[PDB]
């Protein structure tokens, strides 16, 4: 969403 | 519920906790009690300079690097909790967004006694008095963590205990913004059950360890809250304050 670093860290 | 599964979950979480956080309570306590040449004591400005642009801003700019890496490790932990990877990726974000700093301060407690805190992965020890002596509102960041850490450390939890307690904190179904909280509670309820069993066996002589530990979960929410408020007062004043984008990513709208 607007947390894109965390989004990436997850897959 | 089945005891074998609950114990399987405990052991599962512990092994994964071991494999995810290089710094455990067992290593921190071994340093703190001298059974482990020795950390460099930072108790003043001059031995901070010897320890190695204002001092208070500098004492805390270095910590950001470890925070960012703790966010990386907590995330590799949350990916091991049974059921988390299948939750809506949006809930995975929100659970880390609100969970990450509660767990950091839980882990920071291992590094603390009443007199100070291990720094640079236990290569340094920065005294509580020195942190208290800092200026502005800087010298009030750490003192609430010390007051918590002293009370929390008294629970005598170990890394077995912590693995599950931290998993419970991530699976908090009441944070702002979760999409559907129902599957989050099913996971947590089960985690809470492993905890109760975990604490009942590991600590058969601490009668209501389970209740006392649940009440610390709310203490952790207040610490984050005050901390986030202190950050707001700084961003209104300190031009020399920058934050890593991952931390800034987490703090926004928190
Ligand atoms: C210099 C005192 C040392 C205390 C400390 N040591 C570390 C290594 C971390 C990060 C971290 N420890 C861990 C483990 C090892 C797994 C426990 N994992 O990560 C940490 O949090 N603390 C608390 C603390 C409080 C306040 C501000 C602060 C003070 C003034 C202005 C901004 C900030 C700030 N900058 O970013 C934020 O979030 N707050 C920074 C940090």
């Amino acid at each position: 969403e607007r947390h894109k670093i965390l989004h990436r860290l997850l897959q | 519920p089945e005891s074998a599964d609950l114990r399987a979950l405990a052991k599962h979480l512990y092994d994964s906790y071991i494999k995810s956080f290089p710094l455990t309570k067992a290593k921190a306590r071994a340093i703190l009690t001298g059974k482990t040449k020795s950390p460099f004591v930072i108790y003043d400005m001059n031995s901070l300079m010897m320890g190695e642009k204002e001092v208070a801003i500098r004492i805390f700019q270095g910590c950001q690097f470890r925070s960012v890496e703790a966010v990386q490790e907590i995330t590799e932990y949350a990916k091991s909790i049974p059921g988390f990877v299948n939750l809506d990726l949006n809930d995975q974000v929100t659970l880390l967004k609100y969970g990450v700093h509660e767990i950091i301060y839980t882990m920071l407690a291992s590094l603390m006694n009443k007199d100070g805190v291990l720094i640079s992965e236990g290569q340094g020890f920065m005294t509580r008095e020195f942190l208290k002596s800092l200026r502005k509102p800087f010298g009030d960041f750490m003192e609430p963590k010390f007051e918590f850490a002293v009370k929390f450390n008294a629970l005598e939890l170990d890394d077995s205990d912590l693995a599950i307690f931290i998993a419970v904190i991530i699976l908090s179904g009441d944070r702002p913004g979760l999409l559907n909280v129902k599957p989050i509670e099913d996971i947590q309820d089960n985690l809470l059950q492993a905890l109760e069993l975990q604490l009942k066996l590991n600590h058969p002589e601490s009668s209501q360890l389970f209740a006392k530990l649940l009440q610390k979960m709310t203490d952790l929410r207040q610490i984050v809250t005050e901390h986030v408020q202190l950050l707001q007062v700084i961003k209104k004043t300190e031009t020399d304050m920058s934050l890593h984008p991952l931390l800034q990513e987490i703090y926004k709208d928190l």
